[PDB]
């Protein structure tokens, strides 16, 4: 998971599951699905 | 050439040869072996006429053997450590 | 394709004489490969002479052919079984799929570690008794006899038993024989033991 | 190497073949074994021209009571350990195959 | 590694007893079929020693 | 430990000057082919690397060695460029040990037991033989390039025939001074480097063994072996890259790989071949440190004793 | 080491080089006999040539100089216990070897005595030939030679005789003299030796006289005229007087 | 200060310890003249006796190959008679005293010495049997290896000069004998003449030398008790460890030996590579690795054992008769044994 991007951030909830440079959460810090 | 499909002479390895490793002696000398190695049969001398001795013209019998190999040979090349002769030469050694 | 791999056209390569014919890279993993069958013409003959009169067979006249080496052991690839072994957390299903390639195979590494496995009882009493100066930091050290009178008269007690052994009664003793002869000779200063103590000259004082 | 006749082998088996008993003559045996191995291969129909391996040791062809005729293989076996016994998928008797998971399916 | 049993642990009939023994020889001529035959090996050690002194008998 | 040295007697300049170069000059007359064999081995594995596996990793001294002397030139091929080799080591150890000596005469302590730290110690050698590999370049140029020229094709060699040959024609060809000093950088890296990586764990290992099994004849080969294994890690990759400069052909067309410094080259061995690359011929350099420094450090310890069992130091003091 | 050149030792490598080339498993050999009469091979397909009792025939106790031998075990466990010599402990004590050294030679002569022939077949084609002796023990060996691996022996046992012109039948067919025949290689137990002598005693019966000297010479015999009588006389195991 | 790396010099206090004894104190007698005096006499002599045997045994293997061999006591008598006043043997016996004079002041006299440097400080056991026997392995694996290529060169020299005696005239050196032989190859072929694939004779005369010294140091030690306590004869189990000693030694060589006849020997299969491309070093690891013994060991008598044993087990007894396996054993509670004498008594 070092400079190559194996899983799917789409699929995983939250990307700090493992070490990495290469991910990024779909919900980042401050964004709030509300209805 | 940088690219490595194919190989370039730039990258050879191979040292030029001046002269015979060992001296032009050598070299004659192997090149006799090479010529002759089968057809030149140097022997040692040994007298060929002694009163008390017998001359061997022929291959004596297992009878003549003053004493009986233990290990032995199988016609594949094998080599057998063990045999018949081992087990009863191994009786009085194992009886003490 | 690169040359520098290929042994034939690299002569760096140092082929191993004990792997030839063994190529770990070409395994099925399962081994799904047939390198064994029936060898004849080596020392039993292919043809039929059961009942030629004409002919009799030697086995002792076995020509020789090229070594069979023992099969290598399968050597590991690290991207492939990274890869094989490597399973996307919330995203793959527990399960185990129907192909038997998804068996986890066994494939022999680096050969570096075993070296220290097989020292590991050398190193492993270092580190006891070396690294850590068990027992205490004399036991292992060369010995030495005391100095002359060190550290204290009590203990040594060098210049007494010089006395006793040139006394009457120290010389009556080494008559009787009871007593070993003086080990040691007390010079200017010094003290010597004598060559056949089998002792070490005491360290000196610095 | 004392090869038996193959005539002789057929004579005391007569339902074999020519064939197969040279190649039992072939094969290494003493002429007693020879003709005793003949004669078990030929009652049971077993073909000698198998070269054994570490999934199955022999093959046989046999006609049932139906008529048809169906292949027996002698798989290879362990005593009592299958940690032992060689889990492999080639006619090879080296293992080479080393399987973490034992049941890979439970 | 390969096993001793060669896939027969058990003897437990004649017919065993000859497959295993029919393996186990082409095994054993599998694994002799580089080195030398005896006849080679017998004379190589016989006349192995070149050390002499005189020579042309 | 910072009172356990025993500094009571000092060898004089001139005598520090000659019996360097004395025992230096024995020495890279006996190790002399080890490094032969080491730059052949190096220039035969450049641009392509380590490509065997496991225990074979590597190349073999004894097969790099058959196959020099297979060429027919005996032994005394094994010592060509020796001329430049021994002219360019003794430049370089009269300039090292001059300075050093000069520097540690400057800074030293008053008392004799005590001693600069090692960390002082080893920024004065490897600020003397910095300068002294930067003094004296030209003389390794030659002879690596004198070397190097057996295993490069005939086309490609230079063909010198001496040390003045050799830097006559590299001034005069290549055209300029300048072109005598290609690869200084390396080699004072190179330098310095070694400089810096032997007088540490020898001195390590030498006192735990001494406070392990206390005094022992042993512990000072034993250190030896020690200092000489880290010292050839620490410093080989810098010798290839050293190796690499020198033979580098000044024109591209003739040159396998050009390179344009000791980073380009550093870059382009990482590149062409795993880091493992830096570290060809290591067999050969570490049999090579640890012969030189055992016979020089043998020597030098027996004419040192004799000298102060000839002043007058008592047993301990020696 | 190869570097260093000896003359010898490239006639060594010429010679094993051009025997492996020249000379291969398969051999062809001349030496052909075809008998007269029609051969009747039993119902195992051989044909019986040699019988005897060895160990019946032989001596087996009272036997020279192994009696000789067995004699002296008393004087020097006699010796030992009155130490009539005064001698040292060690040198007592070495007196004590000899009766466990002493009855090895029996021991040999009794293992030799089962390698005299007690039965001999020679099997269809004139190849093969079995030999079936036994220990003093009544443990039972039969072996498969290749004709072509006997050599005949001189009456004094102390050469090879003529394989041609060898005259130990007399006019009847029966043995003149005790034979002894060298077989090249014997398979015994599963085990292959090298120049092993075996011996047919005078004291028995010779079946088929021409067969068993062909055997014996090394000749091939022809067993095109044959014929197999069916007789189930011989049982697993029989019982004889060889014990 | 003379070159990049320093030897520092660093001064101690003092330490001791309750017992001065059964640790490493060099003996007196260990000394470089005293050692190599001895090492060198015995090795001396042991080859000399070892190469007396071997041209006797050759020169009969010689006879007997063009005469029947003797066939009763005054046959073997008229034949051992005209063997000894053959030429070739006289001329063998010369030739090859001259190589055990050589070898054995510069082989094992080598190795004598070598051992005696590192292993004479060992001391054993007062009323007792040295333990810790594995400090003594370092000693004696230094030792073999130092000494085992001291002896390759005079062997190729050896091989060399008689290989030579078996060309034309106009092939043929013409060495006057073995020393001038030794004396020349050095300049007309060069010294690595003598070195080129030495791999064989380093590790037979390597472990012949370590599993014979060691092995012997070890048992004349450990089954002393036979004659401390059971009052055997201390010379026969002497003289019985060294023969064990000697056939260890032969056994753990003769399979690294028989690489030459493996690589140089056994016919090559045409159209084929080489089996070990030529390298003793590669045949030695197959060897290692066989799983068959007897296919190396055939030939293990009639080629190498009689030419190696006898001489290394005279070398053993020399060596225990002169006194390099003599340790040096004081008792532990006696004066100079230890520096606590308030309880040995107590
Ligand atoms: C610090 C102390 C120092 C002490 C002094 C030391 C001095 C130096 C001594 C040096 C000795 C060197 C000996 C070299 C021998 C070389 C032989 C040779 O080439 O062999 C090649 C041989 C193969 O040769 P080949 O050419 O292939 O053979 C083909 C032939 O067709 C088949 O062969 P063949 O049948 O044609 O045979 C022909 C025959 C030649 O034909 C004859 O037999 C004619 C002669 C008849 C008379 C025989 C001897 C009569 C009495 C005198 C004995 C003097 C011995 C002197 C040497 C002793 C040390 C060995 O030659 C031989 O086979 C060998 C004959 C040698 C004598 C053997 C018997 C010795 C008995 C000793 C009894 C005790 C004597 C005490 C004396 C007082 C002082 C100690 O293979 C071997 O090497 C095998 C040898 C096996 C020997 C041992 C057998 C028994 C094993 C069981 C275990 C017993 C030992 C237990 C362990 C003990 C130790 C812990
Ligand atoms: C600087 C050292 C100075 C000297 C001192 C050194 C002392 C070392 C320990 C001494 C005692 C054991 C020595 C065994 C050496 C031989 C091992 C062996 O069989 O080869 C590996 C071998 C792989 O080769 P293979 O099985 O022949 O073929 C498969 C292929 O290699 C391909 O297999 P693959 O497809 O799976 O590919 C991956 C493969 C490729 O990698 C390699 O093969 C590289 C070379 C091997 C490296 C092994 C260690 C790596 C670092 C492990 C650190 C812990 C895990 C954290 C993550 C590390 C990520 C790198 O890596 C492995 O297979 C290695 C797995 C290692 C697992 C370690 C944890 C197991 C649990 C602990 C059990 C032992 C506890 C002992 C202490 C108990 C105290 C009460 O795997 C094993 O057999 C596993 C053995 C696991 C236990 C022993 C090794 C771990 C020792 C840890 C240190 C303990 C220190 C205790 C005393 C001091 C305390 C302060
Ligand atoms: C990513 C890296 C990560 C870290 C690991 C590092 C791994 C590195 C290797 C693998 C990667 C590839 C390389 C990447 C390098 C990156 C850094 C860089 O830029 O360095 C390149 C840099 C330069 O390499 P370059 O680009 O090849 O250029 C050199 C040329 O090849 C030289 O060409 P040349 O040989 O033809 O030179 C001829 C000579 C021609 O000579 C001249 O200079 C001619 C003009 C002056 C003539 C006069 C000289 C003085 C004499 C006269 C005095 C006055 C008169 C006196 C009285 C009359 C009598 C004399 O020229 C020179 O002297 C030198 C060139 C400069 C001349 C210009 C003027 C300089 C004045 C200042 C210096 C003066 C003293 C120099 C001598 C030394 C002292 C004795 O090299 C290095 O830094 C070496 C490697 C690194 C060393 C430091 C250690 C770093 C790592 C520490 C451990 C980290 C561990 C934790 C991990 C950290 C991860 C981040
Ligand atoms: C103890 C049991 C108590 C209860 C009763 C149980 C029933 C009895 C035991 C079971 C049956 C054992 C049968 C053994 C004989 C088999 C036939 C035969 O002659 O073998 C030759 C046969 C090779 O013949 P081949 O098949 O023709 O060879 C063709 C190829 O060359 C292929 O060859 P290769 O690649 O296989 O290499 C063969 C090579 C490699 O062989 C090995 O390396 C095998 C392992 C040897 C070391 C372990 C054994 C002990 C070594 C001495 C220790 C010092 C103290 C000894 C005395 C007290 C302790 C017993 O060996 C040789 O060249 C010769 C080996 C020695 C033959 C000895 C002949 C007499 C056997 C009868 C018993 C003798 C007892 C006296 C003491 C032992 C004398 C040796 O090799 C074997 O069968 C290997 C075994 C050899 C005998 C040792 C095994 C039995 C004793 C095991 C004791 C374990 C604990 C020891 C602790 C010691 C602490 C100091
Ligand atoms: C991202 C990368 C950035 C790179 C650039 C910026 C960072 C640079 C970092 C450099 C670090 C240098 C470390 C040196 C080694 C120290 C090791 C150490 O402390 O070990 C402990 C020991 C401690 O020694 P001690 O003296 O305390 O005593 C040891 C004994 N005991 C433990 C008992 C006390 O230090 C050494 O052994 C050091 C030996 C080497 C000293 C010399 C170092 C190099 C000096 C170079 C000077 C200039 C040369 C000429 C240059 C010309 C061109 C300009
Ligand atoms: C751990 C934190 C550090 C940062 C992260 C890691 C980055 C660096 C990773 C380096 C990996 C190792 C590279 C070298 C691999 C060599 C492999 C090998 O043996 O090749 C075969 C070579 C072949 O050598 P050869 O050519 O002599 O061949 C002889 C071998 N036969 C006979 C089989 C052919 O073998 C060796 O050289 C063995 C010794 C290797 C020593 C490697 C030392 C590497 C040190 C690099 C940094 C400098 C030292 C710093 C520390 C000490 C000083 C302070
Ligand atoms: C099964 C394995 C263990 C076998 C038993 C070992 C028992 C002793 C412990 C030794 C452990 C290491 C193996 C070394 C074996 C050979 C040396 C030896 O045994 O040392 C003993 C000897 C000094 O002992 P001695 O003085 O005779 O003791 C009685 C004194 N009254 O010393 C000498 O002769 C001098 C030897 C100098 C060189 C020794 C090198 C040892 C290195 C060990 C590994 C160190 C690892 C350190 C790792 C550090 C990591 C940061
Ligand atoms: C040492 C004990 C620890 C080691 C392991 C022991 C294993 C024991 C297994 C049983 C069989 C072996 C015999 C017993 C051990 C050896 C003998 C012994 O213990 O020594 C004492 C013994 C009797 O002496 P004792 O009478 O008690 O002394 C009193 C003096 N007033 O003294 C004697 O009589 C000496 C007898 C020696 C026999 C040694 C045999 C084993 C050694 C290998 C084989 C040696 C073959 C060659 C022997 C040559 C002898 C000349």
């Amino acid at each position: 998971c070092i400079y190559q991007a194996y899983q799917n951030p789409l699929r995983h909830i939250n990307t700090g599951h493992n070490p990495n440079n290469v991910y990024e959460d779909i919900v980042m810090l401050g964004d709030y699905p509300v209805q | 050439q940088l690219d490595f499909s194919h190989f370039d002479k730039a990258f050879e390895n191979k040292y030029d040869i001046v002269a015979p490793e060992f001296g032009d002696l050598h070299q004659k000398r192997a090149e006799f072996i090479a010529k002759n190695q089968g057809t030149y049969r140097p022997v040692p001398l040994v007298p060929n006429n002694i009163k008390g001795l017998i001359p061997k013209t022929c291959r004596l019998p297992a009878t003549r053997n003053w004493y009986r190999r233990t290990s032995s040979f199988e016609r594949n090349g094998f080599f057998n450590i063990h045999t018949p002769v081992l087990n009863t030469k191994m009786i009085p050694w194992l009886l003490f | 394709y690169d040359w520098r791999d290929d042994p034939k056209v690299n002569k760096d390569i140092e082929e191993d004489i004990r792997d030839r014919g063994w190529h770990p890279e070409t395994y099925d993993f399962p081994y799904t490969k047939k390198h064994d069958d029936w060898v004849f013409d080596v020392t039993m003959p292919s043809q039929n002479y059961q009942t030629d009169l004409t002919v009799n067979i030697h086995p002792e006249n076995k020509k020789m052919h090229v070594m069979k080496q023992v099969m290598r052991q399968s050597y590991w690839d690290a991207e492939h079984d990274m890869a094989h072994e490597y399973d996307y957390e919330s995203e793959d299903l527990d399960f185990q799929c129907e192909s038997f390639k998804s068996q986890h195979f066994r494939k022999k590494g680096p050969i570096s570690q075993y070296l220290i496995l097989g020292l590991l009882p050398i190193l492993y009493f270092g580190t006891e008794f070396f690294y850590n100066h068990y027992p205490d930091e004399d036991y292992w050290r060369v010995a030495h006899p005391p100095p002359l009178d060190y550290p204290d008269t009590d203990d040594t007690d060098d210049t007494e038993t010089f006395k006793d052994y040139k006394s009457f009664t120290g010389r009556r003793m080494v008559d009787t024989g009871i007593v070993d002869p003086l080990w040691y000779d007390i010079r200017e200063g010094k003290k010597v033991y004598y060559d056949w103590a089998g002792v070490n000259q005491p360290m000196e004082d610095i | 190497y004392c090869q038996m006749d193959p005539e002789e082998i057929m004579r005391r088996v007569p339902g074999i073949t020519r064939k197969e008993a040279e190649f039992i003559t072939k094969l290494g045996l003493s002429p007693q074994e020879q003709v005793d191995f003949a004669y078990i291969a030929y009652n049971i129909g077993l073909d000698i021209f198998y070269f054994t391996n570490q999934m199955f040791v022999a093959r046989q062809v046999v006609t049932n009571s139906k008529g048809e005729k169906v292949e027996v293989l002698w798989n290879a076996q362990c005593y009592e350990d299958i940690a032992q016994l060689n889990v492999g998928f080639a006619p090879v008797l080296e293992s080479v195959d080393y399987h973490w998971e034992i049941f890979l399916w439970a | 590694s390969t096993s001793t049993t060669l896939g027969l642990p058990r003897w437990y009939k004649r017919i065993s007893y000859y497959i295993f023994k029919i393996r186990y020889l082409q095994h054993t001529k599998s694994k002799m079929n580089g080195i030398p035959g005896s006849t080679v090996r017998l004379m190589l050690i016989n006349r192995h020693f070149v050390e002499y002194e005189v020579y042309e008998k | 430990m910072n009172y356990s040295y025993k500094r009571y007697w000092e060898p004089s300049t001139a005598e520090v000057i000659g019996l360097s170069l004395s025992v230096n000059t024995i020495s890279a007359a006996l190790t002399y082919p080890i490094e032969f064999v080491k730059v052949r081995s190096q220039i035969r594995t450049e641009g392509v690397g380590i490509r065997s596996k496991n225990l074979y990793m590597g190349i073999n001294p004894n097969k790099v060695f058959r196959e020099i002397h297979a060429t027919g030139n005996g032994l005394r091929g094994f010592y060509q460029g020796f001329e430049s080799h021994l002219i360019g080591r003794l430049s370089y150890l009269f300039i090292r040990n001059l300075t050093y000596k000069i520097i540690y005469d400057r800074t030293k302590p008053v008392k004799a037991h005590n001693d600069l730290s090692h960390r002082e110690k080893g920024v004065i050698a490897g600020f003397a033989g910095g300068l002294a590999a930067f003094l004296t370049s030209p003389a390794d140029l030659v002879n690596t390039r004198t070397i190097a020229e057996g295993g490069k094709p005939k086309e490609w060699r230079w063909g010198y025939k001496g040390l003045m040959d050799g830097i006559n024609k590299i001034a005069a060809t290549e055209g300029g001074n300048a072109a005598l000093f290609r690869g200084s950088y390396a080699n004072v890296l190179r330098a310095v480097i070694l400089n810096i990586s032997l007088t540490g764990p020898f001195d390590y290992l030498n006192e735990k063994i001494w406070i392990t099994f206390g005094d022992m004849t042993w512990n000072k080969y034993a250190a030896l072996l020690w200092a000489s294994f880290w010292g050839s890690v620490a410093t080989l990759p810098f010798d290839n890259i050293r190796t690499r400069l020198y033979a580098q052909n000044a024109d591209p067309t003739k040159n396998r790989l050009t390179y344009s410094g000791w980073a380009d080259a550093a870059k382009k061995l990482i590149q062409h071949e795993g880091i493992s690359g830096f570290y060809v011929g290591f067999y050969a350099f570490y049999i090579r440190t640890f012969l030189y420094a055992w016979t020089t450090v043998f020597i030098t310890d027996k004419i040192t004793s004799d000298w102060k069992r000839k002043a007058g130091l008592k047993e301990w003091q020696i | 080491l190869n570097h260093v050149q000896n003359m010898l030792e490239e006639n060594l490598k010429y010679d094993a080089q051009k025997y492996n080339d020249e000379v291969a498993v398969i051999q062809k050999t001349s030496r052909i006999y075809k008998p007269t009469y029609t051969i009747e091979f039993n119902r195992e397909g051989e044909v019986l040539v040699y019988s005897a009792d060895p160990i019946k025939n032989s001596v087996v106790y009272f036997k020279y100089p192994y009696v000789l031998y067995e004699a002296a075990i008393p004087l020097f466990i006699w010796a030992w216990i009155y130490n009539p010599l005064e001698l040292s402990k060690n040198a007592v004590n070495s007196l004590l070897i000899y009766p466990n050294i002493a009855w090895i030679p029996r021991m040999w002569y009794w293992r030799s005595l089962q390698y005299k022939i007690q039965k001999m077949y020679l099997l269809r084609g004139g190849k093969v030939a079995k030999i079936e002796t036994q220990s003093l023990a009544g443990d039972r060996f039969t072996s498969w030679v290749e004709t072509y691996q006997f050599h005949p022996l001189t009456q004094d046992q102390k050469n090879f005789d003529n394989q041609d012109n060898a005259e130990f039948l007399e006019d009847e067919g029966q043995l003149k003299y005790e034979l002894g025949v060298q077989l090249d290689n014997l398979q015994e137990m599963g085990t292959t030796s090298q120049d092993i002598v075996i011996n047919f005693m005078k004291e028995g019966t010779v079946h088929h006289p021409e067969l068993f000297e062909a055997i014996v010479k090394g000749y091939n015999i022809d067993t095109s005229d044959y014929v197999i009588n069916t007789a189930n006389n011989l049982r697993a195991r029989e019982g004889n007087h060889n014990h | 200060m003379f070159f990049e790396l320093e030897d520092i010099k660093r001064r101690h206090s003092l330490y001791w310890d309750i017992y001065n004894v059964q640790g490493w104190v060099r003996r007196p007698d260990s000394t470089l003249y005293n050692n190599v005096k001895r090492g060198v006499t015995a090795g001396v002599v042991a080859s000399l006796v070892q190469e007396n045997i071997t041209a006797l045994v050759e020169n009969c293997k010689l006879l007997a190959t063009k005469y029947e061999k003797p066939q009763n006591l005054r046959q073997a008598a008229t034949f051992m008679k005209e063997v000894f006043k053959l030429e070739n043997y006289r001329k063998a016996v010369w030739n090859r005293s001259q190589y055990a004079l050589c070898i054995g002041t510069f082989d094992i006299g080598a190795r004598l010495a070598t051992f005696r440097w590192l292993n004479n400080g060992w001391q054993r056991v007062f009323a007792g049997f040295e333990f810790n026997f594995v400090r003594k392995i370092p000693t004696t694996m230094l030792a073999a290896l130092f000494t085992a290529p001291f002896s390759v060169p005079f062997e190729l020299a050896r091989m060399a000069y008689y290989g030579d005696k078996t060309f034309p005239k106009e092939l043929q050196r013409g060495y006057s004998s073995y020393l001038s032989a030794l004396a020349r190859i050095p300049f007309e072929e060069g010294p690595y003449f003598l070195f080129k694939n030495s791999f064989p004779l380093i590790i037979r005369n390597f472990f012949q030398t370590f599993t014979l010294f060691y092995t012997y140091d070890f048992l004349k030690d450990k089954a002393s008790f036979a004659w401390r306590v059971g009052e055997q004869n201390e010379y026969a189990c002497k003289m019985i460890i060294a023969g064990i000693s000697t056939y260890l030694a032969a056994v753990f060589s003769y399979p690294w030996m028989v690489t030459r006849e493996m690589v140089d020997f056994w016919p090559k299969v045409p159209g084929a590579p080489c089996t070990f491309n030529g390298n003793y070093r590669k045949a030695a690891v197959w060897i290692w690795y066989h799983e068959f013994s007897g296919n190396y060991f055939a030939g293990f008598f009639t080629k190498y054992f009689w030419k190696a044993s006898p001489g290394m087990f005279l070398t053993l007894m020399l060596a225990d008769k002169v006194g390099l396996f003599d340790q040096t054993t004081v008792d532990n509670f006696g004066g100079a044994g230890n520096n606590s004498w308030e309880d040995t008594f107590v």
